[PDB]
């Protein structure tokens, strides 16, 4: 199970081409990504 | 729900705003029927 | 890496808008920036619809009438470094497949933000002077023209 | 005999090629990653202004700064933003004979492939897919290599003149009859380099005043030939004989750009096989095509000659036709022969004004005998003069290799390009961040191969080459076609939707 | 417009001109002389055995057996020929040890090797030189540069030969548009394209007034030092030595393998801000094969014998002035070169009034003189692909393996024949 799970995040990172970037990169782009889909479930929960 | 106010606010748009909007329409179908004609050359 | 290992193509930056899936790709990206202003808290709609279209314009401007050259080095000696993508595209020929396309996005995304803004006063007068900033050096007449000879060299 | 088309060809053997399209899925997702790539790039030029120094890069001296900058910022913005981040994949040292098997000195960077640094240690034995090797003629051993010891013994190295002067010794007339009775011609004429037999010759034919027609993806050299020659050029759709007989046809009726006058004569530059594609050009079609407009012909068989053909003599003998219908016969000896230099064919008249009228022959120096000797010896075992067998053996032994790596592949489920007697065999990967990871997946599973990205092809057309050779056996091909199906399934690389 | 009828017709009336043109037989070459061996010291040309003045490896090497042994270590275990571009597989570990070799001996930061002595500065100019550029270029430029200058689509302006009267008038000249649009001055790079020991007249540029003039006007120079790479200097590290002249001042020094070191292909060599820009746009490094292991290896122990002993180089120089001084005599034929040059020519005084009877006198001498045992040939130029094309010349070339005797009394016999054919 963990052996399959860390495989999926291995699939996202060829598709959005975050695997040629440096650590810092990748936590730059992660940050924004989990903050735009954390703040997009807040207003579903306001407007739904 | 909140939809025909939009549409009631269409009827009460000023006649400015509805003269640009059908120019506008006037442009696109004149760019559809276009060639395509290498710019100008050696003439 | 090299231009012109695996194609004839002396510069590569005049055909990447003709290619399979770039319209229904960049259709997909003025919809995705415009689901991420629709999820701030604390805007209202009408003020959505305009940020998407300023937005969408103002990158729409930088990238397509502002930036001049290539971003890679090319066999043809430098012909096309003083020129903006829009007037490389297609090697100069007008009214193309893809330079009509272009034209005709903003309008109509002009058309649904001015029926979900409720024809207002002030969002008119800031979403028809920020449409024409980019109509203006899309004629066939701005071909080359630099006003008062700014972003010339 | 099989079909005949109405451009007036005929053809023998059925002529099948395939180039599936990219899947809308999968051509939506490659944008993804240049846009993430394009937008990152932007945020590391303006952080390297009032941020980082950098301080690994090169800059101009200090007694130099009020010169115009050297280069052009924003062109090498794709080099350093990248082909800096994968650049790992290129210039891979090899330490023994290429072929079959070969070394590669193992390197690692510490900051990003912007320095690097030799460990120490040799990977003992990679399969050698990334070369040019068809017909296994790279060998340090046998009765090849031990014939240009002896004429390195008594000649040196190098010459020291030109052709013209002092620098025309009697091995380089003996390698020219033979490669004429070899083709099939009248005359030839050797150069010494590849690259040199087409850039340096093609301006001696034509000039102002003529017309060239050249394909979609002709090489660099046959592009830059035309480019010095002084002509107009005008190119076709890829194999698309409906696409040249119309450039061909309104070229004659219209006549010259802005005078209006008639053309002084028409050459059209096609290539045999076409190496990045895979493809077989379509000569019966082309044969018949300037017979009825009175064009000239130029053929680059580079890649086919000794690879094509049921004796080796090219793509003119695998489609049937006669070698006295092209005008003008290009090819290499760096493919198939193992060794260097280039060759021009024809008629007698031909090579008589290109022996006082190429840039070649006047300014560079000749061949060198240590080379000439090698292309003597391995020229004379494909025709069996030699007396063995080993020159049958290996011109059948490279079709047999094809057929069936070919043939495996496309039922796995790849989307494979071209021809399907090719001994070329591009592999495709659409991605961007797959380049990088084939590349390293391979040489991890100890395979060497060669992978191309954006500039170099089109933006959705990314792919890796597979050159095959008669050196490699059975068992070889077994243990190659079970890695490339492992790192398929990892990588996701099944594409084909009409398996 | 245009019927179909009359289209069909048009195509009938056409007819090409031929592929080659004819009307030869007469041309003054289109007759290779074969040499059966080697071309060394003593060799057999058109069966006829004598001492060449025409090959040009000047410190011998071409036969050197140390050099010979090496080449053979390096194809024992290499094979012939690589089989790649150099950006696939093409790389040996010779390749790489040859580049970090030379770069030691120029006392340079880097070089970059080529495996074709022409395309190594008719690949090198273009690469940094692009359409809004300006190049100042001498009039006595080589074919090479010639083409280099051409491929590369900017604005060629040339100067007389080695005179900086004429340079720095033309300088001025550039200046007096750099106010007219000072806008445009910031974007355009200036070039001056020089070269050390001309190979069409046997003269040497003066460097050391170059170099001020550089600094004078913000121009970058390009040294092509083909010729005196190996020969001029104490060291034979070039021009730059035969004055004092920093070697940071020059920007990028192109020179071949075919000369001194008596091997296949050419080289460029400077700093690595300059250098490391060619590996991924010259375009005959990037689509072409790499040089071959064992040519790579011959070029390796010429670098060893030449820094092993630099004596070498005041033996050639000292021999060099001594066949020069003996060739102020002929009458009828005039030395063009200097005296520290191994190459000069030797033209012809008081031309009749056409090429054609020029190249038949000059043949009749070079055919005569060969009946003894003196192997001369003289300069080939292609008069139409040319700008500014040299007279007919018979070149001398001059090395470390002819003895004293032996110069003497070839300078004696071309006398004699020049004195019974041009009277
Ligand atoms: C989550 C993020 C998803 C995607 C978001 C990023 C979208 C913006 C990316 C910027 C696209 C650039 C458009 C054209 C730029 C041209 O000036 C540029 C040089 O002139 N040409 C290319 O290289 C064009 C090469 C083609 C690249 C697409
Ligand atoms: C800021 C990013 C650009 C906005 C995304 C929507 C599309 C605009 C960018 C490209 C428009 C034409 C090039
Ligand atoms: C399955 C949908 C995935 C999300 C894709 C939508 C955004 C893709 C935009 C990538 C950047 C577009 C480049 C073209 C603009 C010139
Ligand atoms: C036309 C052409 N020129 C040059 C080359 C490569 O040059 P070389 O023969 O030196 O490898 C190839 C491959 C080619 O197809």
């Amino acid at each position: 199970a963990w052996k399959q799970m860390s495989w999926f995040y291995y699939q996202y990172l060829l598709v959005t081409a975050l695997y040629m970037l440096e650590p810092w990169e990748r936590t730059v782009f992660n940050s924004m990504l989990v903050s735009i889909v954390g703040m997009a479930l807040y207003t579903g929960y306001v407007f739904m | 729900w909140v939809l025909v106010e939009m549409v009631q606010a269409l009827y009460e748009a000023p006649a400015y705003h509805l003269i640009l909007e059908g120019i506008l329409i006037l442009w696109i179908i004149r760019l559809l029927f276009s060639k395509t004609y290498k710019l100008q050359e050696r003439s | 890496m090299n231009v012109g290992t695996a194609h004839s193509e002396v510069n590569p930056n005049t055909r990447v808008m003709n290619s399979r899936g770039i319209w229904l790709s960049y259709v997909l990206a003025i919809g995705l920036l415009h689901i991420v202003l629709l999820s701030i808290p604390f805007v209202s709609v009408p003020v959505v619809w305009t940020l998407t279209n300023l937005i969408h314009n103002m990158g729409m401007y930088i990238f397509l009438h502002t930036v001049k050259g290539t971003p890679f080095e090319t066999p043809d000696q430098g012909k096309a470094r003083l020129l903006t993508h829009w007037e490389q595209m297609d090697y100069g020929v007008q009214f193309t497949a893809s330079r009509k396309f272009l034209t005709i996005t903003p309008i109509v995304l002009y058309f649904l933000t001015s029926f979900y803004t409720k024809y207002d006063q002030i969002h008119f007068v800031l979403n028809t002077v920020s449409l024409m900033s980019v109509l203006i050096p899309k004629l066939p007449q701005l071909h080359g023209v630099r006003i008062f000879g700014i972003n010339k060299y | 005999i099989h079909h005949v088309t109405q451009n007036g060809g005929l053809y023998k053997r059925p002529f099948n090629e395939a180039f599936e399209e990219t899947p809308m899925l999968v051509a939506v997702l490659t944008y993804v990653g240049y846009g993430v790539l394009t937008l990152f790039g932007y945020l590391r030029d303006f952080l390297r202004y009032w941020r980082i120094e950098k301080c690994h890069h090169a800059t101009e001296r200090e007694e130099q700064k009020d010169f115009v900058s050297l280069y052009q910022d924003f062109e090498n913005f794709y080099t350093r933003n990248l082909y800096m981040r994968i650049r790992d994949n290129w210039n891979r040292p090899i330490c023994s004979v290429p072929g079959a098997r070969v070394d590669i000195m193992e390197r690692q960077s510490h900051d990003y492939n912007w320095s690097f640094k030799y460990t120490g240690n040799i990977i003992k034995g990679v399969i050698n897919m990334g070369s040019y090797n068809y017909l296994g003629f790279a060998r340090n051993t046998g009765s090849c290599q031990e014939a240009a010891a002896k004429v390195l013994e008594e000649y040196g190295a190098g010459v020291c003149s030109t052709r013209q002067e002092i620098g025309n010794l009697d091995k380089h007339e003996e390698l020219e009859e033979l490669v004429a009775r070899f083709l099939g011609v009248e005359a030839a004429m050797a150069y010494g380099m590849g690259f040199a037999t087409n850039s340096m010759n093609i301006p001696a034919l034509v000039g102002k005043g003529c017309l060239i027609l050249s394909d979609e993806l002709n090489h660099a050299s046959l592009v830059l030939g035309a480019r010095l020659s002084g002509a107009t050029i005008r190119i076709f759709k890829h194999n698309n004989m409906q696409s040249l007989e119309k450039l061909l046809k309104d070229a004659i009726v219209y006549g010259q750009p802005r005078t209006r006058r008639p053309w002084k004569k028409i050459l059209i530059l096609v290539e045999g096989i076409y190496s990045m594609e895979g493809s077989i050009v379509r000569l019966p079609e082309v044969i018949a095509l300037k017979k009825k407009y009175k064009a000239y012909l130029y053929l680059d068989e580079a890649h086919s000659i000794g690879a094509l053909g049921p004796t080796g003599r090219g793509v003119v003998e695998y489609f049937g036709l006669d070698p006295e219908d092209v005008d003008v016969m290009m090819g290499t000896f760096t493919k198939s022969f193992g060794a260097s230099g280039g060759y021009i064919g024809g008629k007698k008249e031909l090579i008589d004004y290109l022996r006082t009228h190429s840039h070649s022959a006047v300014y560079a120096t000749s061949l060198s005998p240590p080379v000439v000797e090698q292309i003597i010896t391995s020229m004379k075992c494909i025709m069996g003069q030699d007396g063995t067998s080993l020159g049958k053996e290996c011109v059948q032994q490279l079709a047999e290799n094809t057929r069936y790596f070919r043939r495996r592949l496309k039922e796995m489920g790849f989307i494979i390009y071209g021809n399907e007697d090719s001994p070329v065999v591009p592999l495709m990967l659409y991605m961007p961040a797959k380049i990088g990871a084939f590349g390293r997946e391979m040489l991890k599973r100890n395979i060497g191969v060669v992978v191309v990205g954006f500039p170099a092809t089109p933006i959705i057309e990314s792919r890796a080459r597979f050159c095959l050779s008669a050196a490699h056996t059975k068992e070889i091909l077994d243990t190659a076609l079970k890695e490339i199906d492992e790192v398929g399934d990892l990588l996701q690389l099944k594409y084909s939707r009409h398996r | 417009d245009l019927t179909v009828k009359e289209k069909e017709e048009l195509i009938e009336e056409w007819q090409p001109e031929p592929l080659v043109p004819p009307v030869p037989k007469d041309h003054p070459a289109l007759n290779y002389n074969i040499v059966s061996g080697p071309p060394s010291h003593k060799t057999v040309v058109n069966g006829k055995e004598c001492i060449n003045f025409a090959s040009f490896n000047f410190l011998g090497l071409l036969d050197n057996p140390r050099v010979k042994a090496a080449a053979l270590a390096s194809l024992k275990k290499y094979g012939v020929g690589t089989c790649g571009p150099r950006g696939f597989y093409g790389t040996f570990d010779v390749h790489l040890d040859l580049e970090d070799r030379l770069a030691k001996f120029m006392k340079t930061e880097e070089a970059i090797i080529y495996s074709y002595g022409f395309a190594t500065i008719a690949s090198a100019i273009p690469a940094y030189s692009k359409r809004g550029d300006i190049v100042f270029v001498d009039r006595a430029a080589c074919f090479a540069i010639q083409k280099g200058l051409q491929a590369s689509r900017s604005d060629i302006k040339l100067f007389k030969h080695n005179d900086m009267a004429d340079l720095e008038r033309l300088l001025k000249e550039q200046e007096i548009e750099d106010q007219k649009n000072p806008r445009k001055a910031r974007v355009t790079r200036r070039f001056i394209v020089v070269e050390g020991l001309y190979m069409n007249t046997g003269t040497i540029c003066p460097l050391p007034e170059l170099v001020k003039l550089k600094y004078k006007y913000k121009a970058r120079i390009f040294l092509e030092e083909s010729l005196s790479f190996g020969v001029l200097g104490e060291h034979g590290r070039g021009v730059t030595e035969h004055y004092g002249i920093n070697i940071d001042d020059i920007d990028l020094i192109s020179a071949n393998m075919e000369n001194a070191l008596a091997s296949i292909g050419g080289f460029c060599c400077g700093r690595s801000f300059v250098i490391d820009h060619q590996r991924l746009s010259g375009q005959g490094y990037c689509f072409s094969a790499s040089l071959p292991p064992l040519l790579a290896a011959a070029a390796i122990e010429a670098l060893n014998i030449m820094e092993e002993n630099p004596g070498i180089f005041a033996v050639l120089k000292e021999k060099c002035g001594q066949i020069h001084k003996a060739l102020q005599g002929i009458s009828g034929l005039k030395v063009v070169g200097e005296s520290l040059s191994p190459a000069f020519h030797l033209q012809l005084e008081e031309s009749t009034g056409s090429r054609e009877q020029d190249v038949r006198l000059l043949q009749e001498i070079v055919d005569q003189c060969m009946n003894r045992s003196i192997a001369l040939t003289q300069a080939r130029y292609l008069e139409k692909e040319e700008k500014c094309l040299p007279p007919p010349s018979i070149r001398v070339v001059v090395t470390v393996e002819q003895t004293e005797e032996e110069l003497e009394r070839a300078a004696s016999t071309i006398k004699e024949v020049a004195q019974a054919v041009l009277l």
